[PDB]
């Protein structure tokens, strides 16, 4: 899993190479914007539901889980409801089917490619957000290992602990 | 007469129910072929035939543990009244709310009715023992009836009234409680020898053998059971029944499993 992402991350960046609600003081921040999710908005949201954090000042701890303290959030867009891997896989396949049913112009430097078969468009937000509690499990359980390679995105689910790994080694070289 | 028999007593129970706890089954009979004549004089009315027929018979909102076709297959005698003051291997309990702490006991059959509302729990010593509850209390299972009678007035139930649909107060649907029964006898009545204190050496009770035999042929019974833990066919207790108070998500997935742990434990 964390390889397919690579490639299909690197294809990504070749891609992409008031006083409305809408305005940024208004929109969501830091912590607050889950993985691929759209804000519940704090208008509609009472404030001690939209943040049980703002709510509760005490709930903080060290190892509590990100969806508490701001509030729990087509191949993609029907979600993991069958737990049978067969039938996973069936339809796995019967999706693939749907999608399946000198240069003159362009010099190198304008190649434009992309991730488009199995979805018509990926990008790893979705996926992050698909997978949400396997990617949060392994982010705690296999971080030592596959959290190990170059740029894993396994080290993107680091709470705490991983920053202040950083924290020791910055602030005692700086010591 | 439509009065008098939708009139509940103390307990809730209308007549019919009450002859039936009685083990006056002659007397149920008299009153429930009654009934049918009644529910049929009315209907002139607007309502329907049944809501007066199921009105006298088993009121609604009455507690599930005492509806009568229910009711009727609990009414099996006291192993005492075949094993005497002999030891056989039989389950036991213990009746906290009576003073039967853990040294005495009652056998299963008192302990459902004799002791029905009463704390009990199953108990933990040897199963070798006779029952106490004809001793130091007023045993209401003692007394046998007239078996042809029981049996003729479960028949007429069975085809009566839906009653067959519905579980007990421990999830059991009645076709479960039967097989369980049957099962439970055949060790217990292996142990049966022919030869102030209650009469003793009678023979073992078949009826619920022959109640198993005659609901098993019956389609609504043997449906309503294979269809059980279905969506439709929600079981109200100790199984996932109340779920509309969680968020919206949790219900979509957790709409979408059965269950089958009732089914699988009968077959
Ligand atoms: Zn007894
Ligand atoms: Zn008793
Ligand atoms: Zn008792």
């Amino acid at each position: 899993f964390q390889a397919l992402i690579y490639w299909i991350k690197a294809m990504n960046q070749q891609t992409t190479l008031e006083t409305g609600q809408n305005h940024p003081f208004f929109r969501r921040s830091d912590s607050m914007t889950f993985l691929g999710c759209i804000p519940p908005n704090p208008f509609e949201v009472p404030l001690a539901e939209a943040i049980p954090l703002a709510d509760q000042p005490h709930l903080l701890q060290p190892n509590a889980r990100k969806e508490d303290l701001f509030g729990r959030p087509n191949c993609l867009e029907v979600l993991p409801t069958k737990m049978s891997y067969a039938a996973n896989l069936k339809n796995v396949m019967n999706m693939q089917n749907r999608q399946k049913k000198e240069s003159e112009g362009p010099p190198l430097t304008s190649f434009r490619p992309q991730c488009s078969f199995m979805g018509m468009v990926i990008s790893h937000d979705m996926l992050l957000g698909r997978w949400r509690l396997s990617l949060e499990l392994f982010g705690r359980v296999f971080m030592e290992d596959v959290g190990a390679e170059p740029g894993s995105i396994l080290t993107e689910l680091g709470g705490f602990e991983v920053k202040e790994s950083k924290f020791r080694r910055e602030m005692e070289k700086l010591r | 007469l439509r009065e008098l028999l939708s009139a509940k007593d103390a307990r809730g129970m209308t007549p019919f129910m009450s002859a039936v706890s009685g083990r006056a089954y002659p007397a149920a009979i008299t009153i429930l072929e009654t009934a049918q004549k009644i529910a049929k004089a009315e209907i002139s009315s607007s309502e329907k035939e049944e809501d007066v027929f199921m009105g006298m018979v088993c009121p609604s909102g009455t507690n599930p543990d005492d509806s009568p076709l229910y009711v009727l297959c609990c009414n099996d005698t006291c192993s005492f009244t075949w094993t005497g003051a002999e030891h056989i291997n039989q389950d036991i309990f213990e009746c906290r709310t009576c003073g039967l702490l853990e040294s005495l006991c009652c056998c299963t059959e008192c302990a459902r009715v004799c002791h029905k509302g009463h704390d009990c729990k199953l108990k933990r010593t040897s199963p070798t023992a006779y029952c106490d509850c004809w001793e130091k209390c007023k045993c209401k299972t003692l007394i046998a009836g007239q078996k042809s009678a029981r049996l003729d007035l479960l028949y007429r139930l069975l085809t009566a009234t839906n009653l067959v649909t519905l579980p007990n107060s421990r999830g059991e649907h009645l076709l479960l409680f039967l097989v369980q029964t049957v099962a439970r006898q055949t060790v217990e009545h292996c142990q049966y020898r022919p030869p102030d204190m209650p009469d003793h050496d009678l023979e073992p009770p078949r009826f619920a053998q022959l109640a198993l035999e005659r609901v098993l042929q019956d389609w609504n019974a043997l449906k309503s059971m294979i269809m059980f833990g279905s969506q439709e066919n929600k079981d109200p207790l100790s199984a996932s029944s109340r779920i509309g108070h969680l968020l919206p998500e949790e219900q979509v997935y957790l709409n979408q499993q059965s269950g089958t742990i009732r089914l699988d434990c009968f077959t």
